[PDB]
């Protein structure tokens, strides 16, 4: 599973 | 989006950025002062973007409307990605025009074998990064449930449905989320999540939008 917001998920 | 092309200016008219300093979603714009998107991208203070084509100059027909309420679906869970939608009310309402206009929601849910028109200002690599400045769209159809389920085992619910090409190479990607599937002119799906972007076997995964209208319906009417 990998959401697909920018620059991603996690970075945020 | 990857594999797509150049849709060309203001012809996705209901598609919305979600601006907090940079693009960081999409959303589709239901009625003058509310829009859908996803979930996992919620945020305080999100500026909505509207009549955008090129998301990094001003071309004339942007409206900037701050975001006045976020109401994530309240069975929604970050680990499994389950109930993946978020409505945003608009601190004004915008003036709809033929740049700015609404989506309808769908009356029933779609088939697979459908083709949807999915869009955003998404990476457009399946392999590194390269980000457009204007917007892209993509025709994908909608797989089977047994396809999907075969995809992504145990991670599947009855709130999703998997788009796109078991070969690879189309599919949307990082900054897409929360933008439209469109099938039959109904707003059908939300980006949501996959493994990589457009990989063998890796579909994307949309949150299923007919699943939601009571709920939407019901959340504007009281909000
Ligand atoms: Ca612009």
């Amino acid at each position: 599973i990998s959401t697909r917001k920018y620059p991603s998920d996690w970075e945020e | 989006i990857v594999g797509g092309y150049t849709c060309g200016a203001n012809t996705v008219p209901y598609q919305v950025s979600l601006n907090s300093g940079y693009h960081f979603c999409g959303g589709s714009l239901i009625n003058s002062q509310w829009v859908v998107s996803a979930a996992h991208c919620y945020k305080s203070g999100i500026q909505v973007r509207l009549g955008e084509d090129n998301i990094n100059v001003v071309e004339g027909n942007e409206q900037f409307i701050s975001a006045s309420k976020s109401i994530v679906h309240p069975s929604y869970n970050s680990n499994t990605l389950n109930n993946d939608i978020m409505l945003i009310k608009l601190k004004s309402a915008a003036s709809l025009n033929s740049r700015v206009a609404s989506i309808s929601l769908p009356t029933s849910c779609a088939s697979a074998g459908t083709q949807c028109l999915i869009s955003g200002w998404g990476n457009t690599k399946s392999s590194g990064t390269s980000y457009p400045d204007v917007l892209k769209c993509l025709k994908a159809p909608i797989l089977s449930d047994s396809s999907c389920k075969s995809a992504y085992p145990g991670q599947i619910t009855s709130n999703m449905f998997c788009a796109g090409y078991l070969e690879g190479g189309k599919d949307s990607c990082q900054g897409d989320s929360g933008g439209p599937v469109v099938c039959s002119g109904k707003l059908q799906g939300i980006v949501s999540w996959g493994s990589g972007c457009a990989q063998k076997n890796k579909p994307g995964v949309y949150t299923k939008v007919c699943n939601y209208v009571s709920w939407i319906k019901q959340t504007i009417a009281s909000n």
